[PDB]
RNA sequence: AAAUCCAGGUACGGGUGAAGACACCCGUUAGGCGCAACGGGACGGAAAGACCCCGUGAAGCUUUACUGUAGCUUAAUAUUG
RNA sequence: UUGUGGUAGACGAGCGUUGUAUUGGAGUUGAAGUCAAAGCGUGAGCAUUGGUGGAUCCAAUACAAGUGAGAAUGCCGGCA
RNA sequence: AGGGGUGAAAUUCCAAUCGAAAUCCGUGAUAGCUGGUUCUCGUCGAAAUAGCUUUAAGGCUAGCGUGAGAUCACAAAUAAG
RNA sequence: GUGUAGUGGCGAGCGAAAGCGGAACAGGCCAAACUUAUCAUUAGAUAGGGGUUGUAGGGCUUGCAAUGUGGACUUGAAAACGAUAGAAGAAGCUGUUGGAAAGCAGCGCGCAAAAGGGUGAUAGCCCCGUAUUUGAAAUUGUUUUCAUACCUAGCGAGAUCCCUGAGUAGCUCGGAAAACGUUAUUUUGAGUGAAUCUGCCCAGACCAUUGGGUAAGCCUAAAUACUAAUUAGUGACCGAUAGCGAAACAGUACCGUGAGGGAAAGGUGAAAAGAACCCAGAGAUGGGAGUGAAAUAGAUUCUGAAACCAUAUGCCUACAACGUGUCAGAGCACAUUAAUGUGUGAUGGCGUGCGUUUUGAAGUAUGAGCCGGCGAGUUAUGAUAGCAAGCGUUAGUUAACCAGGAGAUGGGGAGCUGUAGCGAAAGCGAGUUUUAAAAGAGCGUUUGUUUGUUAUUAUAGACCCGAAACGGGUUGAGCUAGUC
């Protein structure tokens, strides 16, 4: 089957699974957030265990 | 490989068919009702080869009760009378086919006198 | 064997059916609901569909494309782990072809990795080395004419 | 199994369901062993120890 | 000749039960089978309720709802001095 | 020793039909189908026998399935 | 001559059918909405909840069953303090 | 290559171009300068040579050496191999059950022919045939050889000499093929409208450099798709509800005024040997006789079961509240797949169907009149996971394609995953991004590959059936409305 592209372009794979990923809130209405959030939200992040099977099939 | 299977419906049709054997109406032609038919009547066997082990019991000790009432005594003194006293744990159907030979049960009615 | 007693081991598994049997183990609804969504003709809607609320794939924020319209330059890779399993000195393009290590027609510049320690000396004629690793190679008298 | 393609050989054996003449190149897994009884020609052995 | 038809040898009162029982529970009544009538019931037969509601349904119609558009009209330009 | 109610459902173990591949067998001394019969298994099922019938089937192992009918206000064909 | 005709205007009629014919094709249109989904047997065995949802008769994730594997005791339950 | 680069209310989706490996393979012909002849020689037109262009070429002045390489190719002479009719073409009796032998049993025979069909049962030697060898008066196809007509050829020297495809290309205004939803590329409806080798264009805005190619002219075989037709053959394709709707005088019968919609049904028997004749009846016909192994094979014509409807042995019923069955049960008449046996069931106990949908069924909800047949989880291409198998320490692995029996397989390593990963990327590397940080954090610290099979899922209608629908094309004014 093809691979939706609207997803090839917001994921990235790692050796022995592990889907890298971009957290969200980080291009909007930065005051109604504190520095510290912005801190914490711009480091990278991989998807849980829940949501592994919608995603591999469809990657 | 087309498949015509025609052996297969016949086969079972006659032998659901003749299980419901000497059926009123056309209860023993319809294979449709045939088979409704024999679904009840095994499940009402079912039902009753408990419900004839419960009834003959209760006729075992109607027909026992009927003979110790004229001794002038009650079924459950018998009863009591072969527990807890002259220890006795003889069969139902024994004591009430023992009224058939005859005398022989007042034996044991006499018996249970210490 | 014979064309008479062929067996096998462990195929040979179950088969599924959806249609046979009001009580085969599988029923008349079998695998596909109970009138659910799903129980019906092409059910199971599009794998990224969620049900409503905003899909998973777009959620998310878009990743970048910094290089926008190329392929990342390829490179041949010869990991120091496992050259010294294979039995050749000399490395070098006229003799890899041979050992079927590569491809015979490509054009390709070679890098040379590793960290590990190797002691047969080696003649290595590639590109571009780590610079750890050329300094492994040089300790067990090895030397690298660096290309091009 | 022949390794020579004689035409003396294949000339006969055409009008009997027991026999057939075949190279060895043409002869399959499932032929082999359906034979019951094998005739072998004698150059067809360093073929079959060179392909092994 | 027809619609209908799960298989039927098809009772009534009180109650019970998916909430109004020919079959269930307890009692009551009643020989088997016709024929002529008479329509109370079998939520009777015939219409996958026309009504309400649901469906991310259909169609038609309407306007200062949206986007358009045939047609109408104005302007630059070629036909052009 | 512990257990064996059971739909939705997961999962394991099997039967049957058609055809093909081989290995054996039956068959105008009578196959299949089908009629009926007081058989044998836990089951889909599998036997035996008599009459009907005058040409194909059976057993063991595998493989490939237009494959196993109680309903869809069914559809064809016949009949109350 | 049909997203048209005609219409002393009723949504009349246009071959018994007309809020827009009959017929063929795209066409096996789609349908979160009915009903059906045919061989048997062995073991275990629910839910009708929370969140979200142009979602409320649906779907997705979590919990709930089940197949394979690991943890065997520091993990889990029962009685007591 | 690759579901890659990318394109998308960045959503459903969509999807290249290089390069590589294969199938086949070969390039030619016009205008232009130059020149000749003719056109009221004003011709601007007609007809001849000359050239087919980038390693820039051609024309001009002037030399050398060809006499030939060759086919998108004209005809004549022949030859081979087919095609449209045919011929030759091996081998047996005996007994047997039997209506009939060919099957079955005994001893034989041939195969470059044991494909197939028919012959009173399944025939190698009964028949046609079949493998092979042959045969064309006439027509026709392909290929081969020779002769022949047209078209074609190499290397020099001068020279700021001349020529090298005009509403052409870009540009602007709107589009469209491009994977792109308009961006170079291409194309054009409206306008604008150059140069001449010191040129022009191209290398996804553009300029310069670099390199590549010569548009605005024309032509072309094979390699690719398809099969209504003819010939031969094949089928783990169907067998009268199947197979094309059409095994039979099927697009017929029929439904319609017309577009169109569109049926059902075949089988005696080896051979009619299809029943002479008699009895009843008017006859159809039946019973006989007769043929025939069989007439229960009789023209209704292979096999003949179900709902259905009749007749009959044995038993039971007319005081009985009944989903009609089950467990005990006397009596009655029979004797079997010998089995604590069979049919019937006076009498007692118990006893509200089957499916679907449902919080919930006997339902005053539903689905079925019965019967027999048909009537749904597959297939193609990929992914995931289990199981199994082969290979394994520089592993493994073939696709298209060629070879043949339409076979596995042989060759074909083009690619694919694994071997190093991280980072948006430049790049670095057992490290890497963040940072001043080598501190910390995320990821990493070699841990397979090709198949068979199973389950799920992705695009295909993808379990089956069911609409009001939409769009496009046709036919209708004979009904009716209006008009003439």
């Amino acid at each position: 089957m093809k691979v939706k592209s609207a997803a090839k372009k917001r994921f990235k794979l790692t050796k022995s699974g592990q889907i890298k990923r971009k957290h969200a809130y980080t291009s909007h209405l930065a005051p109604h957030k504190t520095t510290k959030q912005k801190r914490h939200l711009r480091k990278q992040g991989t998807v849980s265990a829940s949501d592994f099977k919608r995603i591999g099939n469809l990657i | 490989m087309r498949i015509k299977g025609g052996k297969q419906t016949r086969v079972r049709r006659k032998k659901w068919l003749k299980q419901a054997s000497g059926s009123f109406g056309t209860r023993h032609a319809s294979y449709k009702v045939a088979k409704q038919t024999v679904i009840q009547a095994a499940k009402y066997a079912y039902r009753d080869r408990r419900n004839k082990k419960r009834d003959f019991r209760s006729l075992w000790i109607l027909r026992l009760n009927a003979a110790l009432r004229e001794q002038g005594m009650t079924y459950s003194v018998f009863i009591n009378l072969l527990k807890k006293h002259n220890i006795e744990i003889n069969r139902k159907v024994l004591s009430e086919l023992a009224i058939k030979e005859p005398s022989k049960f007042n034996l044991i009615v006499q018996k249970v006198k210490s | 064997l014979n064309q008479l007693k062929s067996v096998p081991k462990a195929r040979n598994h179950k088969t599924k059916t959806l249609g046979r049997g009001h009580g085969s183990g599988l029923g008349k609804t079998s695998g596909r609901g109970q009138k659910g969504q799903k129980a019906r003709k092409s059910g199971l809607t599009r794998p990224g569909f969620e049900g409503g609320q905003t899909p998973l794939y777009r959620r998310l924020p878009k990743f970048g494309n910094a290089r926008k319209g190329f392929l990342k330059q390829e490179w041949v890779v010869l990991n120091l782990n496992k050259i010294a399993k294979l039995k050749l000195d000399k490395i070098n393009r006229a003799s890899l072809i041979e050992k079927q290590v590569i491809s015979a027609k490509s054009q390709l510049p070679i890098k040379l990795i590793g960290h590990t320690k190797l002691e047969k000396p080696l003649h290595f004629e590639v590109h571009k080395v780590s610079k750890q690793a050329l300094k492994a190679v040089e300790n067990a008298n090895g030397s690298v004419k660096l290309l091009e | 199994v022949v390794n020579t393609l004689n035409t003396n050989l294949e000339q006969s054996t055409s009008n009997i369901k027991n026999v057939q003449v075949k190279h060895l190149d043409k002869v399959s897994v499932r032929d082999l062993m359906l034979a019951n009884a094998l005739l072998v020609e004698k150059e067809v052995l360093k073929a079959l120890e060179g392909k092994f």
